[PDB]
Protein backbone atom coordinates (compact mmCIF):
# COMPACT_ATOMS: atom_id res chain seq x y z
CA UNK A 1 0.00 0.00 0.00
CA UNK A 2 1.27 3.36 -0.93
CA UNK A 3 -1.05 6.74 -0.06
CA UNK A 4 0.23 10.09 0.89
CA UNK A 5 -2.03 10.70 3.74
CA UNK A 6 0.31 13.22 4.86
CA UNK A 7 -0.08 16.09 1.95
CA UNK A 8 -3.84 14.65 1.91
CA UNK A 9 -4.01 15.88 5.67
CA UNK A 10 -2.35 18.71 5.12
CA UNK A 11 -4.14 20.69 2.23
CA UNK A 12 -7.55 18.87 4.05
CA UNK A 13 -6.58 20.75 7.25
CA UNK A 14 -5.79 23.83 5.74
CA UNK A 15 -9.15 23.43 3.30
CA UNK A 16 -10.95 22.70 6.69
CA UNK A 17 -10.11 25.84 8.63
CA UNK A 18 -10.56 28.40 5.85
CA UNK A 19 -13.74 26.72 4.99
CA UNK A 20 -15.24 26.64 7.87
CA UNK A 21 -14.26 29.47 9.04
CA UNK A 22 -15.40 31.84 6.05
CA UNK A 23 -18.51 29.74 5.74
CA UNK A 24 -18.24 30.92 2.02
CA UNK A 25 -16.37 29.96 -1.50
CA UNK A 26 -13.55 28.33 -2.08
CA UNK A 27 -12.23 29.72 -5.31
CA UNK A 28 -8.46 28.95 -4.05
CA UNK A 29 -9.50 25.22 -3.41
CA UNK A 30 -10.55 22.05 -5.46
CA UNK A 31 -13.02 19.19 -5.43
CA UNK A 32 -10.02 16.85 -5.81
CA UNK A 33 -9.33 18.50 -2.73
CA UNK A 34 -12.31 18.11 -0.74
CA UNK A 35 -12.24 14.35 -1.97
CA UNK A 36 -8.40 13.92 -0.31
CA UNK A 37 -10.19 15.45 2.49
CA UNK A 38 -13.23 12.60 2.87
CA UNK A 39 -10.21 9.99 1.64
CA UNK A 40 -8.23 10.81 4.69
CA UNK A 41 -11.58 10.93 7.11
CA UNK A 42 -12.36 7.08 5.90
CA UNK A 43 -8.92 5.72 6.52
CA UNK A 44 -8.09 8.05 9.88
CA UNK B 1 -42.79 47.80 11.36
CA UNK B 2 -44.50 47.17 8.26
CA UNK B 3 -41.23 45.03 6.84
CA UNK B 4 -42.60 41.93 8.64
CA UNK B 5 -42.89 43.23 12.14
CA UNK B 6 -38.98 44.45 12.50
CA UNK B 7 -37.55 42.29 14.90
CA UNK B 8 -34.72 43.19 17.96
CA UNK B 9 -32.25 44.59 16.27
CA UNK B 10 -28.82 44.21 17.52
CA UNK B 11 -29.17 40.48 18.20
CA UNK B 12 -31.49 39.80 14.23
CA UNK B 13 -27.66 41.61 12.81
CA UNK B 14 -26.16 39.32 15.55
CA UNK B 15 -25.93 35.39 15.35
CA UNK B 16 -25.04 35.26 11.73
CA UNK B 17 -28.45 33.58 11.70
CA UNK B 18 -30.05 34.28 8.69
CA UNK B 19 -28.09 36.27 5.29
CA UNK B 20 -32.21 36.98 4.38
CA UNK B 21 -33.19 39.41 6.95
CA UNK B 22 -30.19 41.47 6.74
CA UNK B 23 -30.05 41.75 2.81
CA UNK B 24 -34.00 43.00 3.34
CA UNK B 25 -32.93 45.37 5.65
CA UNK B 26 -30.07 46.89 3.69
CA UNK B 27 -32.72 46.81 0.46
CA UNK B 28 -35.49 48.38 2.41
CA UNK B 29 -33.53 51.12 4.03
CA UNK B 30 -31.82 52.48 0.67
CA UNK B 31 -35.20 52.37 -0.87
CA UNK B 32 -36.26 54.27 2.06
CA UNK B 33 -33.38 56.75 1.42
CA UNK B 34 -34.15 56.99 -2.05
CA UNK B 35 -38.08 57.80 -1.45
CA UNK B 36 -36.87 60.65 0.60
CA UNK B 37 -34.78 62.08 -1.22
CA UNK B 38 -36.90 61.86 -4.16
CA UNK B 39 -40.05 60.11 -3.96
CA UNK B 40 -40.18 61.39 -7.58
CA UNK B 41 -38.67 57.81 -9.02
CA UNK B 42 -39.79 55.62 -6.51
CA UNK B 43 -37.69 53.32 -6.48
CA UNK B 44 -34.92 51.15 -8.95
CA UNK B 45 -35.29 47.55 -11.08
CA UNK B 46 -32.08 46.08 -10.63
CA UNK B 47 -31.89 42.81 -8.72
CA UNK B 48 -28.70 41.27 -7.07
CA UNK B 49 -27.35 38.81 -4.76
CA UNK B 50 -24.81 40.63 -1.57
CA UNK B 51 -22.10 39.87 0.08
CA UNK B 52 -21.40 39.30 3.72
CA UNK B 53 -17.80 39.03 4.48
CA UNK B 54 -16.38 37.93 8.17
CA UNK B 55 -12.53 38.78 8.51
CA UNK B 56 -10.86 41.70 9.31
CA UNK B 57 -8.69 41.42 6.24
CA UNK B 58 -11.33 43.36 4.59
CA UNK C 1 -10.14 50.96 52.77
CA UNK C 2 -13.07 51.74 50.22
CA UNK C 3 -12.42 48.75 48.08
CA UNK C 4 -15.88 49.40 47.10
CA UNK C 5 -15.40 52.80 45.61
CA UNK C 6 -12.31 51.99 43.87
CA UNK C 7 -13.43 49.43 41.70
CA UNK C 8 -16.46 51.77 41.30
CA UNK C 9 -13.61 53.98 40.01
CA UNK C 10 -11.75 51.50 38.23
CA UNK C 11 -14.78 49.87 35.71
CA UNK C 12 -15.28 53.96 34.93
CA UNK C 13 -11.47 53.81 33.86
CA UNK C 14 -12.10 50.39 32.19
CA UNK C 15 -14.52 51.47 30.34
CA UNK C 16 -12.92 55.32 29.08
CA UNK C 17 -9.96 53.18 27.75
CA UNK C 18 -11.80 50.79 26.06
CA UNK C 19 -14.67 51.64 24.03
CA UNK C 20 -18.25 53.66 24.28
CA UNK C 21 -16.56 56.22 26.74
CA UNK C 22 -19.28 58.33 26.70
CA UNK C 23 -18.09 60.27 29.88
CA UNK C 24 -16.16 63.19 30.21
CA UNK C 25 -13.59 64.60 32.87
CA UNK C 26 -13.59 60.65 33.45
CA UNK C 27 -9.46 60.90 34.30
CA UNK C 28 -8.48 61.13 37.98
CA UNK C 29 -4.72 60.40 39.10
CA UNK C 30 -6.11 59.66 42.60
CA UNK C 31 -8.78 57.68 40.85
CA UNK C 32 -6.70 55.82 38.82
CA UNK C 33 -4.28 55.51 42.10
CA UNK C 34 -7.42 53.51 43.77
CA UNK C 35 -7.70 51.23 41.04
CA UNK C 36 -4.28 50.75 41.05
CA UNK C 37 -4.85 49.96 44.99
CA UNK C 38 -8.21 47.35 43.94
CA UNK C 39 -5.78 45.56 41.64
CA UNK C 40 -3.34 44.96 44.22
CA UNK C 41 -6.02 43.72 46.71
CA UNK C 42 -7.66 41.97 43.87
CA UNK C 43 -5.13 38.54 44.44
CA UNK C 44 -6.99 36.64 41.72
CA UNK C 45 -5.97 39.36 39.29
CA UNK C 46 -2.94 40.14 40.17
CA UNK C 47 -1.86 38.93 37.47
CA UNK C 48 -2.98 41.46 35.78
CA UNK C 49 -2.25 43.84 37.95
CA UNK C 50 1.71 42.76 37.23
CA UNK C 51 1.19 43.08 33.53
CA UNK C 52 -0.33 46.51 33.96
CA UNK C 53 2.63 47.35 36.85
CA UNK C 54 5.13 46.19 34.16
CA UNK C 55 4.18 49.40 31.64
CA UNK C 56 7.67 50.70 31.11
CA UNK C 57 9.41 51.10 27.99
CA UNK C 58 11.28 47.70 28.74
CA UNK C 59 8.86 44.90 27.83
CA UNK C 60 10.59 42.28 26.87
CA UNK C 61 9.25 38.92 28.15
CA UNK C 62 6.12 40.13 28.06
CA UNK C 63 3.68 37.84 30.06
CA UNK C 64 4.06 34.90 27.56
CA UNK C 65 0.65 33.37 29.35
CA UNK C 66 -0.46 29.95 28.29
CA UNK C 67 -3.62 30.40 26.59
CA UNK C 68 -5.25 28.98 29.61
CA UNK C 69 -4.02 31.64 31.75
CA UNK C 70 -5.26 33.98 29.05
CA UNK C 71 -8.69 32.83 29.09
CA UNK C 72 -8.99 33.03 32.94
CA UNK C 73 -7.59 36.64 32.38
CA UNK C 74 -9.98 37.41 29.90
CA UNK C 75 -12.40 35.78 32.76
CA UNK C 76 -11.41 37.94 35.03
CA UNK C 77 -11.75 40.86 32.55
CA UNK C 78 -15.45 40.41 31.99
CA UNK C 79 -15.84 39.37 35.60
CA UNK C 80 -14.32 43.16 36.38
CA UNK C 81 -15.89 44.99 33.40
CA UNK C 82 -19.48 43.24 34.50
CA UNK C 83 -20.51 43.80 31.07
CA UNK C 84 -19.39 40.81 29.35
CA UNK C 85 -21.62 40.13 26.41
CA UNK C 86 -18.55 40.44 24.51
CA UNK C 87 -14.73 39.12 25.17
CA UNK C 88 -12.69 42.11 23.69
CA UNK C 89 -9.32 41.19 21.91
CA UNK C 90 -6.25 41.39 24.02
CA UNK C 91 -4.66 44.15 21.86
CA UNK C 92 -6.92 46.69 22.86
CA UNK C 93 -6.16 46.43 26.38
CA UNK C 94 -2.48 46.34 24.98
CA UNK C 95 -3.31 48.81 23.52
CA UNK C 96 -4.64 50.39 26.64
CA UNK C 97 -1.54 49.60 28.42
CA UNK C 98 0.43 51.84 26.14
CA UNK C 99 -1.83 54.88 26.52
CA UNK C 100 -0.74 54.24 30.05
CA UNK C 101 2.91 54.10 29.30
CA UNK C 102 1.83 57.46 27.67
CA UNK C 103 0.76 58.35 31.04
CA UNK C 104 3.69 57.08 33.29
CA UNK C 105 6.04 59.16 30.48
CA UNK C 106 4.47 62.35 31.71
CA UNK C 107 6.20 65.07 33.81
CA UNK C 108 2.66 66.66 32.43
CA UNK C 109 0.83 69.22 34.69
CA UNK C 110 -1.82 72.05 35.17
CA UNK C 111 -1.45 72.61 30.97
CA UNK C 112 -4.46 71.06 29.82
CA UNK C 113 -3.06 68.30 27.75
CA UNK C 114 -6.08 66.75 26.61
CA UNK C 115 -4.22 63.52 24.79
CA UNK C 116 -6.02 64.34 21.23
CA UNK C 117 -4.54 61.55 19.57
CA UNK C 118 -5.33 58.17 18.73
CA UNK C 119 -2.56 56.27 19.90
CA UNK C 120 -0.52 54.31 17.36
CA UNK C 121 0.69 51.34 19.11
CA UNK C 122 -1.25 48.37 17.42
CA UNK C 123 1.48 48.39 14.96
CA UNK C 124 2.78 44.81 13.28
CA UNK C 125 5.96 45.87 11.54
CA UNK C 126 4.31 46.85 8.64
CA UNK C 127 3.40 49.97 6.10
CA UNK C 128 -0.10 50.95 4.69
CA UNK C 129 -1.10 53.62 2.26
CA UNK C 130 -4.53 54.85 1.09
CA UNK C 131 -4.09 54.15 -2.77
CA UNK C 132 -2.82 50.72 -1.36
CA UNK C 133 -6.43 49.97 -0.39
CA UNK C 134 -7.00 49.38 -3.81
CA UNK C 135 -4.53 46.71 -3.05
CA UNK C 136 -5.89 45.26 0.05
CA UNK C 137 -8.25 44.98 -2.73
CA UNK C 138 -11.88 43.23 -3.48
CA UNK C 139 -9.97 40.04 -5.23
CA UNK C 140 -11.39 38.25 -2.23
CA UNK C 141 -14.98 39.75 -2.96
CA UNK C 142 -14.04 37.91 -6.38
CA UNK C 143 -13.58 35.22 -5.05
CA UNK C 144 -16.91 35.46 -3.12
CA UNK C 145 -19.89 34.57 -4.85
CA UNK C 146 -22.87 36.58 -2.97
CA UNK C 147 -24.85 34.30 -0.65
CA UNK C 148 -28.15 34.55 -2.54
CA UNK C 149 -31.21 36.41 -3.29
CA UNK C 150 -34.51 36.06 -3.23
CA UNK C 151 -38.11 37.51 -3.97
CA UNK C 152 -40.03 37.43 -0.55
CA UNK C 153 -41.81 40.41 1.16
CA UNK C 154 -41.69 41.52 -2.45
CA UNK C 155 -40.86 44.73 -4.09
CA UNK C 156 -42.15 48.00 -2.74
CA UNK C 157 -44.27 48.56 0.55
CA UNK C 158 -45.45 52.08 2.08
CA UNK C 159 -46.36 53.90 5.19
CA UNK C 160 -49.06 52.26 7.45
CA UNK C 161 -51.80 55.00 9.62
CA UNK C 162 -50.24 58.05 10.31
CA UNK C 163 -52.84 58.20 13.52
CA UNK C 164 -51.31 55.03 15.00
CA UNK C 165 -47.64 56.48 13.86
CA UNK C 166 -48.90 59.42 15.84
CA UNK C 167 -50.01 57.21 18.14
CA UNK C 168 -46.10 55.68 18.98
CA UNK C 169 -44.88 59.49 18.07
CA UNK C 170 -46.41 59.61 21.73
CA UNK C 171 -43.84 57.45 23.56
CA UNK C 172 -41.17 59.66 21.83
CA UNK C 173 -41.89 63.11 22.61
CA UNK C 174 -40.27 62.72 25.71
CA UNK C 175 -37.11 61.93 24.85
CA UNK C 176 -34.30 64.20 25.20
CA UNK C 177 -32.55 65.36 21.39
CA UNK C 178 -29.50 65.45 19.79
CA UNK C 179 -27.67 64.00 23.00
CA UNK C 180 -28.61 60.56 21.17
CA UNK C 181 -26.35 61.94 18.25
CA UNK C 182 -23.86 63.20 20.52
CA UNK C 183 -23.49 59.99 22.66
CA UNK C 184 -23.62 57.48 19.82
CA UNK C 185 -22.86 59.22 16.28
CA UNK C 186 -19.77 61.32 17.74
CA UNK C 187 -18.51 58.55 20.09
CA UNK C 188 -18.80 55.39 17.27
CA UNK C 189 -17.94 56.97 14.11
CA UNK C 190 -14.91 58.95 16.04
CA UNK C 191 -13.56 55.65 17.19
CA UNK C 192 -14.58 53.63 13.75
CA UNK C 193 -10.69 54.75 13.21
CA UNK C 194 -10.32 51.58 15.40
CA UNK C 195 -10.17 50.08 11.82
CA UNK C 196 -6.56 51.21 11.14
CA UNK C 197 -6.05 48.65 13.76
CA UNK C 198 -5.10 46.97 10.21
CA UNK C 199 -1.59 48.17 10.21
CA UNK C 200 -2.47 51.90 11.23
CA UNK C 201 -2.68 53.80 7.86
CA UNK C 202 -2.66 57.12 9.32
CA UNK C 203 -6.22 58.78 10.14
CA UNK C 204 -6.63 62.20 8.09
CA UNK C 205 -8.87 64.91 9.69
CA UNK C 206 -8.69 66.39 6.13
CA UNK C 207 -11.83 63.80 4.68
CA UNK C 208 -13.39 64.22 8.21
CA UNK C 209 -13.47 68.21 7.64
CA UNK C 210 -15.73 67.88 4.69
CA UNK C 211 -18.73 67.85 7.48
CA UNK C 212 -19.23 71.03 7.71
CA UNK C 213 -18.65 72.13 4.10
CA UNK C 214 -21.23 69.27 3.08
CA UNK C 215 -23.92 69.96 5.77
CA UNK C 216 -23.66 74.09 5.41
CA UNK C 217 -25.13 73.61 1.86
CA UNK C 218 -28.44 73.11 3.43
CA UNK C 219 -28.86 76.59 4.99
CA UNK C 220 -26.53 78.35 2.39
CA UNK C 221 -28.87 77.51 -0.20
CA UNK C 222 -32.27 77.31 1.30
Amino acid sequence: ELINMRRYRNAARKLIHHYSLNSTSSTEYKISDVVMTMIFLLRS
Amino acid sequence: STLEMTQPLLEIFRNKADTRQIAAVVFSTLAFIHNRFHPLVTNFTNKMEFVVTETNDT
Amino acid sequence: INMRRYRNAARKLIHHYSLNSTSSTEYKISDVVMTMIFLLRSEKYHSLFKLLETTFDDYTCRPQMTQVQTDTLLDAVRSLLEMPSTTIDLTTVDIMRSSFARCFNSPIMRYAKIVLLQNVALQRDKRTTLEELLIERGEKIQMLQPQQYINSGTEIPFCDDAEFLNRLLKHIDPYPLSRMYYNAANTMFYTTMENYAVSNCKFNIEDYNNIFKVMENIRKHS
